[PDB]
């Protein structure tokens, strides 16, 4: 049968619980339910093993599962995210496809984001120039909160990123970040025509 | 070591031959092999058990797969085309309780031709000195362009240590200009730390980048030259101006 | 009304003579419905019952292609258990394994069973709770040690409480004419006499179902008694006798008692010259 | 291990001498597997006969029926020939009607 | 229906 994850993308914040939700259809009673965690190196970290004749609620340290039989979901909830559990969460169904054979169904896929919970947010936009021994010039938009969404270049020749991912074991250092360059001519102060806003410093 | 796969990062052109390796833990027997497209999930290609298909799923007969009584598995696809690009996991399990751990993978990918491969452009760039007044934070950036195709591992190294505090990258590169379907590509990261550990002169920033292109088997016959699997870094030491 | 269900797999070695034979039988109450032989050139699972012929096609070949992954198991079962022994390759050896669920009368399971054996000795053993197992000799440790780690008793906790209870049920209702209404015996007694003296009287149950019967013979003051037992008759009922040999001219004397579950009372017999 | 077959030699009906019936040799409790059981008409083999399902009690013991279609008369006397490496010479087990 | 996967010896 068929595993349906609704939840295509989840933004969320530190410390801020977030749950998950997996649903399934099934009609042979005896399965093996699965949640598996793929961080951005590609591969699928074995989370946790549910069962047909398991019980309803189930809590492992900040990982709280909820399955039970007659939503037929399995529902999962992080509670107090941080920024190493943002990845993307699979929940998979071990059901009986053909004979002799327990096959994985995996779902549509959950990409979890957390951003940093920028207490005081001090946006700014300041020019970094080549260490060694050149004059290209960077243009750099940081500190800025977490609710704020940029990815518009409107233009070809220049270049904009958009809002970074913090890394996972990134404990000590959390900000949010964006960067355009061009090397033609025409420049910072126009770079950011997209959700440029009252508290910039402009250097 | 239970759990690898060999290789990591593949580029083949449309129509050849590819063998991806893999092997098993020491009390396991069964080896699972997946595909994973982009926005889809794993997708469930054979199983094999003791050197007999156990049962294969929705996948043509040109992928073939093989198992050897020292737990070594293989994936032995033919006729590849441009769709066949995707992720490949190797599963593995002892036909008892019902659980697959994964391996790391192998990144696939094919083109119709490989005259467009090309490694990155990598730079950084020192904080700027008003930014030292303003946050007192050292905010260094590195940039890599005119790169093809699109993995590439970005990490930082800060005095020998591959540091991870402090760093957060794109998710995905920029295509370079939307307008074709060849472009370049073009990936940026950024690392944040203290401005007096940056104001010391006896602290090094590097910017590593490690790019997959062609191999040694592959064979070049362009002016310039291969573009292979290389490391392509930038480094930039302290100033106190 | 009641349910039983039982699997018997049976793998023998036969060195020289090819590779290993694999048999399964299926069972529900004591009549078998199920049927599997590795050396037939056509290998598929065959019905022995009318009330499951009913089932589809999709049926059949996944009882097939579990049985042709099985004859595989086990083959390296026998190189497994002749290395743990490091008994010769020229000797055959045989594994036989039963297991099942036990539906009871409110209609959830009463006691799940998983056993094995190896050249007629018990190997190995799932206990009364599913999750341990129980080592009958050192080498019975060694496939022991890996099915603790591989939670292959936690797969069976969910085979004998899930698929097992719901298909033992749907056999039920798909031959409740025969598997849920038991049939009373043919009984009656017969005598031959052998000497002046002696005599015999034996007293005959036939056609009965399910195999559980009990025929004892009694003098008015106390019970005796030769007992043949069970024995079936081929069409999915059982035969059974018991007789005693009986001084001649004090005949009338013996009575046959007879105890079965088709019965609404237990029987009573005489020899009626 | 070492075990020796039991031998049951009757009919599924009550023999009547004129009328069809099923002559069912029933051995049980027998190991290891591998058997030889022959129907013996007068002293004769009986060609196409059929056996049962090889399948062991709780005891893992074997037992197998071998049957056949007969019509008892009163002058045919049938046995059951059944060879097995627990016994040396092979076992012959007479049909009795009662 | 028997069981699905079997453990080997
Ligand atoms: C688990 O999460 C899902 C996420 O939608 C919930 O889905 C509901 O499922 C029921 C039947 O299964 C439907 O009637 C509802 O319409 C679904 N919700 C929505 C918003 O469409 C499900 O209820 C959750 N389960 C538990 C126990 O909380
Ligand atoms: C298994 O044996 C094959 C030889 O056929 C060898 O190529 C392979 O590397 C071996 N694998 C391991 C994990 O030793
Ligand atoms: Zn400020
Ligand atoms: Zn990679
Ligand atoms: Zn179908």
């Amino acid at each position: 049968q068929k595993v349906t994850q609704a939840q295509t993308e989840i933004s969320v914040v530190e410390k801020e619980d977030v749950t998950l939700d997996c649903v399934y259809e099934t009609r042979d009673t005896t399965y093996y339910l699965f949640w598996y965690k793929q961080p951005p190196s590609g591969e699928l970290v074995f989370l946790i093993r549910r069962n047909s004749f398991d019980e309803q609620n189930e809590i492992s340290g900040r990982y709280s599962w909820n399955f039970q039989k007659s939503t037929s979901s399995f529902n999962f909830t992080i509670t107090a995210s941080q920024v190493v559990d943002s990845a993307v969460y699979f929940c998979a169904l071990s059901h009986n496809s053909g004979g002799s054979n327990y096959k994985l169904t995996f779902g549509k896929g959950t990409l979890l984001t957390v951003n940093p919970n920028i207490q005081n947010p001090d946006p700014a936009v300041y020019q970094l120039r080549d260490s060694k021994s050149s004059d290209k010039s960077v243009c750099l938009f940081t500190d800025f909160d977490s609710q704020t969404n940029v990815s518009q270049s409107k233009d070809s020749d220049v270049y904009i990123t958009d809002k970074t991912v913090l890394d996972m074991r990134s404990m000590d250092f959390k900000s949010n970040s964006a960067v355009a360059w061009s090397n033609k001519s025409d420049a910072c102060a126009n770079a950011f025509n997209n959700s440029i806003i009252e508290d910039t410093f402009f250097p | 070591a239970g759990v690898t796969q060999s290789p990591t990062h593949l580029i083949k052109t449309r129509g050849q031959q590819v063998t991806l390796r893999c092997s098993s833990q020491s009390g396991h027997n069964t080896v699972s092999w997946y595909q994973q497209a982009l926005g889809q999930g794993p997708q469930f290609i054979f199983q094999y058990y003791r050197e007999e298909e156990n049962g294969r799923g929705n996948f043509p007969p040109r992928f073939s797969g093989l198992q050897f009584p020292n737990y070594s598995s293989e994936l032995n696809v033919n006729a590849l085309e441009l769709d066949d690009s995707a992720l490949y996991l190797c599963a593995s399990s002892f036909r008892g309780g019902k659980t697959q751990y994964f391996g790391p993978g192998t990144r696939l990918l094919v083109l119709e031709d490989l005259k467009n491969v090309f490694p990155p452009e990598v730079a950084v760039f020192e904080p700027s000195e008003a930014e030292i007044s303003h946050t007192q934070k050292a905010t260094l950036v590195c940039l890599a362009t005119g790169f093809y195709p699109d993995h590439v591992e970005l990490s930082w190294w800060v005095n020998g240590k591959e540091v991870h505090s402090g760093v957060c990258t794109d998710p995905q590169p920029l295509k370079e200009q939307p307008a074709l379907n060849d472009s370049r590509y073009a990936l940026s990261s950024r690392l944040r730390v203290s401005a007096t550990f940056w104001q010391n002169p006896r602290n090094h920033f590097r910017c590593q980048v490690q790019f997959y292109g062609l191999s040694e088997n592959d064979e070049w016959t362009q002016d310039r030259a291969k573009p292979v699997t290389q490391i392509v870094s930038a480094e930039a030491w302290g100033r106190a101006d | 009304g009641s349910h039983s269900m039982r699997y018997f797999y049976t793998a023998m070695s036969r060195p020289g003579r090819g590779e290993p034979r694999f048999i399964a039988v299926g069972y529900v109450d004591d009549t078998q419905f199920v049927r599997f032989d590795s050396d037939a050139a056509s290998p598929r699972t065959e019905p022995r019952a009318p009330w499951i012929e009913q089932e589809g096609p999709e049926y059949w070949d996944r009882n097939t292609q579990i049985f042709k992954t099985n004859t595989q198991t086990y083959r390296e079962s026998l190189r497994n258990l002749r290395g743990y022994y490091n008994q010769s390759e020229a000797g055959s050896h045989i594994i036989q394994r039963m297991y099942g669920c036990d539906l009871g009368p409110d209609g959830r399971l009463l006691r799940g069973h998983d056993q094995s054996a190896y050249d007629g000795k018990d190997y190995i053993a799932l206990n009364e709770d599913l999750s341990s197992w129980t080592a009958a000799d050192t080498a019975a440790q060694i496939t022991q040690r890996k099915w603790e780690a591989a939670r292959v008793a936690e797969q069976l906790r969910a085979y004998l409480e899930g698929l097992c209870v719901e298909w033992l049920r749907r056999y039920l209702e798909n031959g409740k004419e025969t598997l849920q209404r038991a049939d009373p015996p043919k009984t009656h007694v017969t005598h031959h006499p052998v000497s002046d003296h002696e005599a015999t009287l034996r007293c005959w149950a036939l056609g009965f179902y399910p195999a559980e019967i009990t025929l004892t013979w009694q003098r008015d003051g106390e019970d005796q008694t030769e007992l043949v037992e069970t024995r079936p008759a081929g069409d999915r009922t059982f035969q059974k006798w018991a007789a005693v040999v009986v001084p001649s001219g004090e005949e009338q004397r013996y009575t046959c008692h007879v105890q079965h579950e088709g019965l609404p009372k237990p029987l009573t017999l005489r020899w009626e010259p | 291990i070492q075990r020796t077959p039991k031998i049951q030699v009757y009919s599924r009906h009550p023999a009547e001498n004129g009328k069809s019936n099923f002559l069912n040799c029933y051995v049980s409790g027998f190991h290891p597997s591998d058997i030889e059981v022959d129907l013996l008409k007068n002293g004769e083999r009986i060609e196409k006969v059929e056996h049962s399902d090889l399948s062991f009690s709780k005891d893992w013991s074997f037992y197998l029926l071998y049957y056949t279609e007969f019509t008892p008369t009163e002058k045919d006397e049938y046995a059951c020939r059944v060879n097995h490496v627990t016994l040396s010479q092979p076992k012959i087990v007479k049909w009795d009607r009662d | 229906i028997p069981l699905t996967e079997e453990a080997e010896l």
